[PDB]
DNA sequence: AAGAGATTCCC
RNA sequence: AUGUGUGCU
DNA sequence: GGGAATCTCTTCCAGCACACAT
């Protein structure tokens, strides 16, 4: 199917309740306890949560740094 | 120097070729100015065999119009041999212009330019000194009258009109698609936002042979591939099996560099190889997205693709900018 | 089919003086006013009397007041009396629409700390910077300059400081001074007319640089296919120190010297570089 | 060109990897006192009016000049979360 | 719960409609001219929906941030600032039902489906 | 100063005066000139008799019309937000059906603009013009059927949109289709309708092609005489057959429907000189009897058969031969607007029928004021078609009326259709201009009518072509249509000449459109001169025949927006076209009548006419232009001195002494310079800045209304309640700011409040100037509007003279664009050998990969230029050539060499270094003496240059000469931003506001999406909230800075929190599960 | 406004 | 705040 | 029960400016 008729109907309503017709998107997809999974970049934009890649994604995003001086306080009472 | 940055970025660096470049852009000004370059009106040197290549080219059409007016050949015949003269003409003047300078006169001012990367362009030198080539009428046909003139030299009147026709069609070939500069890259992002690289690698092993070799030129006859497809075909990606061609075994697995696939055609040509085998996102196991592995390389950087890279966008918008090209 | 209306917050309506005592208040409200009108008639009427054609053309109106409420236009359109025959921004309408809440974000917004003007070449610069006028580097680094105003003798306070650059005359060589010491390593990021592809939008170190116009660096013309002959570019400051830590990582156009589409270099020589390198690199 | 970040996307598995480490870095740096940083005797950043980089300009610069040198270890989980949170406000101002 | 992960619509029950709510708009009263202070439980009390002003209460028994999370014993407010005012919902109970247009008026009707 | 003209092609006649079109076609559009029972039944009148008689006892006719006294004069009406229009009086009787007969003259059923002198009208207090239309003439035509490349179809179009749209179609099968509205139906039928026999048209049409078979039949179905009507209405407009159709007659018929363009013009001359024979009447209707009569319907079909069959003289129609497309100037634009007002005063007196009392109702109650009103009020003011006015310099102002646009009333042209409309057609030779269209979207859509062009009342374009007898060329001009240009042989006007007599055996000609080499006896006309195939702007670029196409569309676009400059040059090589476009441009005053000078001020020149008569003209210096710049009328003529009829007093704001100055003269070298002239950037001389070359001066209007609300009254006084006294220093006035004082980014410039807080109106980010006039217009108005509520406005022109600075916009005629990057102080630029510095630096790349020679040989001739202090003319395409040039050269060089020689110095050691480089480049010949070297290099346009900030002479010699230079209408200062955070909205959290911040940038998806892929989450989520409409982070991050902290990331999204909210608001539930599924509070 | 999709009516 | 128009990119 | 026609609803594009108008 075409890439307009692919995006048309993506699972997350999130995302084609902007673009599509919202009413109708949030209709529908209301009758449905429909889960947006909240993956999409335009789909989770229009909350404002950081996009979901780069310093956004997952891989990275959890990430940690510490010294030496910290990591032995830190280490005492583990 | 643009294959000059590209190794030299692969083998110092960087932030090393950063400096070579400001370097070439500070010389190359300073020299650019010593140098005293500039455009005459007895630069454009117009070619000497120019009234011959027109002599012969009239004494041609001389015979071939009256072979009409016997009846010989029919309108749509002569009408194609005007132009098979005309356009034999034009490019063989051409060669007269970039000729008379490569022997007479090898630093031209208009010729480094248009020789070198600078501003410059064959066809269109060729129409400071040489000539014009026949125009666009209004329709999809062409005046069989060339305009035989140089920009150089007088120009003559009537020659502009006919060449005003195609000359305003270039305007909405160009200005009406600078509005459509943000139609492609958004019905490609529409889709392609939820794609990106989030994943190491996949349990999968499905893999694609890119054709090395083009089937259809001719009615049906292999050849070797285009020098430039192969390379956007093979340049930083994924084998799928081990395969050894010249001598050397490529990596099970191996991210490839240009030179890999310059030794691939270099075998490909000795008949060793006739496809690649090769990762893709076309078959890529992951739902949402596209691993490491079946992607493949850039970073804005010859390097492993970072994991976590908004490739969607990025891709839907390498699509989308040369679009207004079209 | 729902019993019990559920009404939105305040200030997400607006019930708001504007200048001399003019109230605007977000067509919700006057909405919400009719729904009250009819409910509490509804309710009330049920106890006095009850007939029928008073009481269902009461439940009709009611019906109908609850929808215009919800989705505006679909019956008819609930007018404010004679003044403006637009039809009441229905909840509904909140929603759909170019300016919506869900076309919101995804293309618009105006940025806050930024600005623009003419490009210029920038010769005497590296790809690692760029020329942005005092003016505008003044402007955009307000606050940072403020508080680095009162670190030294500068100033008194931060309020002190915020006057001191009231006027347009006061602008001393200390004020500036400090403006250098607010950025040093920080970068601004600037955007081409057309923003088409990923390297559209490049970050670069600013240079104090006078003048009024913008300077950019010669060799990041081709990638945002920028050309010195009117053109214009915008300018952004990557407050958040995380913004400001991958701006200048991944943004930064020193580290950007290969086009995403395909392995050649965008940032290679262009016009003057070439032609200057050329003529010296050839034989007679 | 930036301090060496040949070395410093090599340093990390993921491009954005050493993005979060730098940037967090610097926010720890600059939250609970400029002091916590790993390198402040002789091999340190300075600047140009008068030296006085050594205390508080860019937090950025500081912290890709730090993981240049083998006295910080990035990673996914390396210390419960509140913890170092307190701890990392204790030790220091 | 401190990690918002996906995001799931459903038509509400009575109850949960009410569940946002925090009051009954029983009055179609907006802002007195004179006192721009809210009206009669209507649209903009601080009772149903939040405080006016900022940490403040309505009298002023309670005034400032010590007490928080408290609410004033002779008047109903609890009080962050001017937020917790446009962030509680409200709402108002219809004597007869009255269903959602929206799942009317449809391409599909969701009803008469 | 002098000139040297190169141009010898004889202009046998002068250029029509340029603003005809638009002054020449209203004054044609109404009977105002000549008395009302003269001639002239077109524009207006006509527009009155053709909806005057509205017959029912209701019988009104057109007994004279007469206006033309306006309210206020033209300046006054620009001042005090007015209209340069007049009330319309016109008398008007009624006749009923019965006896008696009344009538009322004057009814001010309206107002009508007019138009200056120059050709623009004064609407609503600013200048606006209307350009003119081309669109497709209502006639017959016959173009290829769509699908069938076999049979064609006929065409016959009737403007206005109401009336039909009539196709013949011969049907594959054979039958021939009437195509009336859309529907079709047997067309036989009609021709029953109007008396033909089966026989007759058996006869007419049977001439020749068989194809009369095709509906010379219908025997059962056209054996009926009056029956073809009753059968018509049945088969055409579904309902009852009696005399409805009889009726329908009519509207198919005259008066109604079908145009009412005279019996002799538009339909008559366009069908007869086109198709046809004949027209009897406006349109087809001539019904004696009550029966019909036609003569459009049987040529027509006539006419189809010859095409579809045999030879009859070649019958083919070019949907945009031009021939075929009219030309609605200004004039018809008006008149057209006329009647459909008409139209609806028709309608109301059609209405008042029934609202009468007894019989006497002609003025009060039936002619009323509000359909013509509506008509011509609502045309001067929300007509896509009129413009403000483009008056950054009088050539642009006068190009602005000279224009063709295709978009109009949408009935004609739309604007999702082109590419092919666009292109040049063959008759837009000497016609229209095939290179004015404004490059960018839009382009092709809108066309300048060519130099010698203009339209003949019935709208199509003639042009001035010299026919000649056999050999010899006649000095008969004749103004050619383009229908009746192809059917000729015309010769161009570069053919060699003898006088008048051709003098070569082989003459370039053009038969239909097309080039063809012809004797010099086929030859039948001759073009004037090759200046009449481009449009004035076109015309004003000197080596035109050496620019391409493409180039000179910009060069000819640019002096559109040419800033006036304080010291304008005329360029050092012109074309000739300057003088006549000051004139013509209204841009100068000239002298009436021979005469000796009286006095001459800096604001009047008194002329002493010999008839004992002085005039006094006025001499204005600062009217602010509707684009920004300031025009300035200053003396060129001392006291005591005898000037002539038609010589120049004084100049406009772009000339020197009778010359168009759009620019400077400055010497330019071409070469390229450091990077500081990377891509088009320009490289400039700060010489050009401690002379006041390139400096203008731009007038800033700003205004403040004063409201009386009833909440608090509104009013302005010298009192700003809070603050200061010093910045009341300048308040001179009781509420108005001094004249002559000094304005700076947030001055104060007026002074008033509202409910008291200081609501006044300060001076913009941008920049204030020095205050030059202050209008007030009170309550006690003589003669005003003022808007409604608002008691009183204030305005205040604040000018301000603006230098050439880096980042301003510099072009030239040959099209070369190109910002200001550095200005080099005059040690450290490129010097020749002599003292003298250049001025320009134009890097050479941008020359080759647009094939504009015409720089090149306007620096060449600029050479001499600057060493023999002359300017030169050269024309068109029959200016100066290389010899001359070269010839030129080799004379300057004398002075410029000669100089040294004899004062006392020779050839510099650098100088013959450079030689003996230039040697092995290929430029001097080997062999002569320095000198000679020097000599030859100088015929190249090319000159020894030192570096000047070294002294090593630049190895290898470089082109140099002045060239005509011109800053374009652009600058820095008014487009410039930075602003950090300032005003937002009470509507919008969005930022922007002019209090003491420019105004937020555009965020677009474009940018977003680059954002993205850059993957700067962080950065892009920031963008969208933190500083843009999340106000609660945003404060958060404003408080962080101040005290130094970092900047806090948004916790919870705002515009999540908000949506969540939003979407609870209806029955929907939007639930923020966790990883787990479980509930998530986000407050 | 133009094109596409849905609904209704007639064969 | 939306439409019309033009200018530049 | 299917096919065709008519009506209604939705899509409606790169940036800044200056204008005016509603
Ligand atoms: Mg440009
Ligand atoms: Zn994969
Ligand atoms: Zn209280």
């Amino acid at each position: 199917m075409g890439v307009t008729k692919s995006a048309l109907s993506t699972k997350s309503w999130l995302s084609a309740a902007s673009f599509q017709n919202t009413t109708h998107v949030l209709t529908e997809a209301a009758i449905a306890g429909k889960k947006d999974e909240l993956i999409g970049l335009k789909e989770n934009v229009i909350l404002g949560r950081l996009i979901p890649a780069g310093t956004g994604s997952d891989f990275v995003r959890f990430t940690q740094v510490v010294d030496q001086k910290t990591l032995k306080a830190i280490e005492e009472a583990r | 120097l643009k294959d000059l940055v590209y190794q030299a970025f692969l083998r110092l660096g960087m932030e090393k070729t950063a400096r070579l470049l400001d370097a070439l852009k500070y010389y190359g000004f300073t020299f650019s100015t010593t140098s005293g370059i500039t455009i005459g009106i007895d630069d454009a040197v117009i070619p000497e065999e120019k009234k011959q290549y027109l002599e012969e080219a009239d004494r041609k059409l001389l015979q071939i119009e009256q072979a009409y007016e016997m009846g010989f050949l029919t309108d749509r015949e002569r009408y194609d041999q005007i132009l098979q003269l005309w356009t034999e003409t034009t490019e063989k003047v051409t060669q007269a212009v970039f000729k008379n300078f490569e022997e007479n006169y090898p630093f031209n001012p208009l010729y480094v330019m248009a020789q070198s990367g600078a501003r410059g362009n064959p066809q269109q030198i060729r129409q400071l000194c040489g000539l014009r080539g026949l125009m666009q009428k209004p329709s999809g046909e062409t005046f069989e009258v060339p305009v035989r003139s140089s920009f150089r030299e007088g120009l003559t009147v009537l020659e502009y009109f006919i060449s005003s026709h195609g000359a305003r069609k270039g305007g909405a070939d160009t200005a009406l698609r600078t509005a459509d500069s943000g139609y492609l890259t958004r019905k490609l992002v529409d889709v392609t936002h939820e794609i990106v690289v989030r994943e190491a690698d996949c349990g999968t092993t499905n893999y694609i042979s890119v054709p090395l070799f083009q089937p259809d030129e001719v009615t049906r006859s292999l050849r070797l591939r285009k020098r430039a497809d192969i390379e956007a075909g093979l340049y930083g990606r994924v084998l799928a099996r081990e395969v050894e061609v010249l001598g050397v075994r490529l990596e099970e697995g191996r991210y490839l560099s240009m030179d890999d696939v310059h030794l691939l055609i270099k075998a490909a040509e000795a008949g060793e190889i006739q496809e690649v085998p090769v990762r893709s996102p076309l078959t890529c196991q992951t739902r949402y997205g596209v691993c490491q592995k079946c992607y493949g390389y850039d970073l804005s950087m010859a390097r492993p693709v970072s994991i976590g890279e908004a490739v969607g966008i990025v891709a839907a918008q390498s699509i989308g900018e040369p679009g207004t090209q079209l | 089919i729902l019993e019990a209306v559920p009404v939105l917050p305040p200030d997400l309506r607006p019930m708001v003086q504007v200048d001399g005592g003019r109230f605007a208040t977000s067509d919700l409200n006057d909405l919400y006013r009719r729904l009250i009108n009819r409910n509490n008639r509804l309710k009330k009427l049920l106890a006095q009397g009850a007939p029928e054609i008073i009481i269902r053309n009461e439940k009709r109106m009611l019906q109908e007041a609850v929808d215009a409420l919800l989705d505006n236009g679909r019956r008819g359109a609930p007018v404010t009396n004679p003044g403006s025959d637009r039809p009441l921004r229905s909840l509904t309408d909140i929603l759909s629409g170019k300016q919506g809440r869900f076309r919101q974000n995804l293309l618009g917004k105006r940025v806050d700390y930024s600005g623009r003007s003419v490009i210029v070449v920038g010769p005497q610069l590296k790809l690692h910077q760029c020329g942005l006028p005092k003016r505008m580097a003044l402007e955009l680094f307000k606050p940072f300059l403020l508080k680095k105003m009162e670190e030294k003798g500068i100033a008194p306070n931060v309020k002190a400081a915020r006057r001191m650059l009231e006027r347009q005359r006061d602008i001393k060589d200390e004020v500036w001074d400090a403006l250098e010491e607010v950025i040093h390593g920080k970068v601004v990021l600037l955007n081409r007319a057309p923003t088409l592809h990923r390297l559209g939008i490049q970050a670069f170190q600013p240079v104090l640089v006078e003048g009024q116009s913008i300077q950019l660096h010669p060799l990041v013309c081709e990638a945002f296919n920028a050309d010195f002959d009117g053109d214009q570019m915008a300018v952004h400051v990557p407050l958040s120190s995380f913004a400001q830590a991958e701006a200048r990582i991944q943004m930064l156009s020193a580290h950007n010297l290969l086009s995403p589409a395909s392995g050649e270099p965008l940032a290679k020589p262009s016009r003057d570089i070439i032609l200057g390198l050329y003529y010296i690199t050839q034989v007679r | 060109a930036e301090p060496g970040i040949d070395k410093l996307f090599g340093m990390v598995d993921s491009k954005y990897r050493l993005t979060v480490v730098v940037a967090k870095r610097a926010q720890q740096l600059l939250r609970h006192g400029f002091k916590n940083t790993v390198l402040e005797p002789e091999e340190r950043p300075k600047m140009q009016t008068l030296e006085g980089l050594f205390d508080d300009p860019n937090a950025v610069t500081w912290a890709m000049k730090e993981l240049l040198t083998g006295r910080l270890v990035f990673g996914e989980n390396l210390v419960p979360e509140d913890r170092l949170q307190k701890e990392m406000e204790r030790l220091y101002p | 719960k401190k990690e918002v992960r996906k995001v799931r619509i459903a038509l509400a029950s009575p109850e949960k409609i009410r569940s946002w709510s925090y009051g009954e708009v029983e009055k179609p009263e907006t802002i007195n001219y004179r006192t721009l202070k809210p009206e009669r439980d209507g649209l903009f009390d601080e009772r149903i929906f939040g405080p006016i002003k900022d940490y403040e209460c309505a009298c002023g028994k309670y005034k400032r941030q010590r007490f928080e999370g408290k609410v004033c014993e002779r008047c109903g407010v609890e009080v962050t600032k001017s937020i917790v005012r446009r962030y509680r919902m409200g709402h108002i109970e219809l004597a007869t039902p009255a269903a959602h247009i929206w799942f009317v008026k449809d391409v599909p009707s969701k009803i008469g489906t | 100063m002098e000139i040297k003209r190169f141009g010898r092609i004889r202009e046998v006649i002068p250029l029509p005066p340029l603003t005809e079109i638009q002054v020449e076609s209203y004054r044609r559009a109404l009977q105002a000139d000549v008395p009302p029972e003269k001639r002239e039944n077109v524009g207006i009148q006509a527009a009155f008799r053709e909806t005057f008689p509205i017959e029912e006892g209701l019988v009104l006719d057109f007994l004279e019309y007469r206006l033309g006294e306006p309210p206020f004069p033209q300046d006054e009406c620009r001042e005090k937000d007015l209209t340069y229009q007049a009330p319309l009086y016109a008398r008007l009787q009624l006749i009923h059906k019965d006896t008696g007969l009344i009538k009322e003259d004057e009814v001010f059923l309206g107002h009508i603009p007019l138009m200056t002198e120059d050709g623009s009208f004064i609407i609503n207090g600013a200048d606006r013009v209307i350009v003119s239309q081309i669109h497709r003439s209502p006639g017959v035509y016959f173009t290829p059927d769509p699908a069938r490349p076999g049979r064609y179809i006929a065409s016959i179009i009737p403007l206005p949109k109401r009336g039909p749209w009539i196709d013949l179609e011969v049907e594959p099968n054979g039958v021939v289709s009437m195509k009336v509205n859309k529907r079709k139906f047997p067309l036989v039928l009609l021709l029953r309708v109007l008396g033909y026999d089966q026989e007759t048209l058996a006869r007419e049409l049977g001439a020749y092609g068989e194809l009369v078979q095709g509906l010379m039949d219908e025997s059962v179905f056209a054996m009926r005489p009056e029956e073809a009507l009753i059968r018509l209405f049945t088969l055409l407009r579904p309902g009852d057959p009696p005399k409805r159709d009889k009726a329908v007659a009519y509207v198919y018929g005259l008066i109604a429907d079908p145009r009412r363009y005279d019996l002799g013009e538009a339909g008559r001359y366009k069908a007869e000189e086109k198709l046809g024979i004949r027209l009897s009447g406006r349109t087809l209707a001539r019904f004696e009897d009550g029966e019909f009569k036609d003569e459009v319907f049987l040529p027509t079909l006539r006419y189809l058969f010859a095409l579809t069959a045999g030879v009859p003289g070649h019958e083919v129609d070019d949907i945009d031969h031009l021939g075929n497309r009219r030309i609605r100037t200004v004039g018809e634009l008006m008149t057209d607007q006329f009647r459909v007002g008409l139209a609806r005063l028709a309608r109301g007196v059609r209405e008042r029928m029934l609202m009468g009392s007894e019989d006497s109702l002609t003025p009060a109650k039936l002619v009323n004021s509000r359909p013509l009103e509506a008509a011509i009020r609502e045309f001067f003011s929300r007509s896509q078609l009129s413009q403000f006015k483009d008056e950054t310099n009088p050539l642009s102002s006068l190009r602005h009326k000279r224009r063709i646009s295709a978009l109009g009333p949408g009935g004609l042209t739309r604007e999702r259709a082109g590419f092919d409309v666009r292109d040049v057609h063959r008759t837009h030779y000497g016609r229209i201009c095939p290179v004015e269209t404004p490059e960018g979207a839009n382009i092709g859509l809108i066309t300048s009518l060519a130099a010698y062009a203009r339209v003949d009342e019935l709208g199509f374009i003639r042009t001035p072509y010299r026919r000649v007898v056999g050999g010899v060329v006649t000095d008969e001009v004749v103004y050619m249509t383009a229908t009746e240009e192809d059917r000729y042989t015309i010769a161009q006007a570069n053919t060699p000449l003898e006088g008048n007599r051709i003098a070569a055996e082989r003459v370039v000609a053009r038969r239909k459109g097309e080039p063809v080499i012809v004797s010099p006896e086929e030859v039948e006309f001759m073009d004037v001169s090759p200046k009449q195939v481009f449009s004035v702007n076109t015309n004003l670029i000197p080596f035109l025949e050496h620019d391409d196409a493409n180039r000179a569309l910009m060069g000819s676009n640019m002096q559109t927006q040419a800033v006036p400059l304080i010291r304008a040059q005329a360029p050092v090589v012109m074309t000739g076209l300057e003088e006549r476009v000051v004139r013509d441009s209204l841009a100068a005053l000239y002298a009436e009548e021979d005469g000796e000078v009286a006095k001459v001020d800096g604001n009047r020149i008194v002329v002493r006419y010999e008839d004992g008569r002085l005039v006094e003209y006025p001499l204005r210096r600062f009217y602010r232009s509707n684009q920004g710049t300031a025009l300035d009328q200053r003396p060129r003529v001392v006291v005591g001195q005898r000037v002539r009829k038609g010589d120049l007093l004084a100049d406009g704001p772009a000339s020197e002494n009778g010359f168009l100055a759009l620019g400077q003269n400055v010497l330019v070298a071409i070469m390229p310079f450091d990077g500081y002239n990377f891509e088009d950037a320009i490289v400039i001389s700060e010489e050009l800045l401690k002379r006041d070359f390139y400096t203008s001066i731009h007038i800033e209007r700003y205004e403040i209304e004063a409201r009386d609300t009833k909440l608090g009254p509104e009013r302005i006084t010298r009192d700003i309640p809070h603050l200061s006294e010093a910045a009341l220093r300048d308040l001179d006035e009781e509420g108005v700011v001094r004249i002559g004082a000094e304005v700076k980014p947030g001055d104060i410039l007026v002074g008033r409040t509202s409910f008291v807080k200081d609501t006044s109106l300060r001076v913009p980010p941008g920049e204030g100037g020095i205050v030059v006039r202050t209008v007030r217009l009170r309550r006690g108005d003589p003669g005003v509007e003022l808007k409604p509520g608002v008691r009183e406005v204030v305005r205040v022109y604040v000018a301000q003279k603006r230098k050439l600075q880096v980042g301003d916009k510099l072009a030239n005629r040959h099209g070369n664009k190109g910002v200001v990057a550095k200005i080099l102080p005059v040690e450290d630029m490129p010097h020749l050998p002599d003292g003298t510095p250049v001025d320009v630096i134009l890097n050479p790349l941008g020359v080759p990969s647009r094939m504009n020679l015409g720089q090149i040989l306007e620096t060449h001739l600029g050479l001499a230029g600057y060493f023999l202090g002359q300017r030169y003319i050269s024309p068109i395409f029959d200016g100066a050539k290389e010899p001359e040039i070269k010839e030129l050269l080799a004379q300057a060089f004398e002075v410029y060499f000669g100089k040294r020689k004899g004062e006392g110095f020779g050839v510099d050691k650098r100088e013959v270094e450079v030689l003996r480089r230039a040697e092995k480049l290929g430029l001097v010949t080997p062999g002569k003496t320095p000198e000679e070297q020097l000599k030859e290099l100088f015929l190249q346009g090319k000159v020894v240059l030192y570096d000047g900030r070294t002294g090593e002479p630049i190895e290898g010699p470089i082109v140099v000469g002045q060239m005509f230079i011109m800053k374009l209408y652009h600058m820095v200062e008014d487009k410039m931003h930075a602003r950090s955070t300032g005003p937002y909205s009470l509507i919008t959290q969005q930022p922007l506001g002019g209090k003491a911040q420019f105004g937020g940038q555009r965020f677009g998806e474009m940018e977003v999406w680059a954002l993205e892929a850059y993957g700067a989450a962080h950065t892009l989520q920031e963008m969208l909230t933190l500083k843009s409409d999340d106000i609660e982070g945003r404060n958060a991050a404003y408080e962080a800075i101040i005290k130094g902290e970092d900047v806090p990331e948004p916790s919870v999204p705002e515009s999540f929190r908000v949506l969540v909210k939003e979407l609870q608001a209806l029955a929907l539930d939007v639930q923020t599960l966790d990883e787990k599924d479980n509930p998530v509070d986000i407050f």
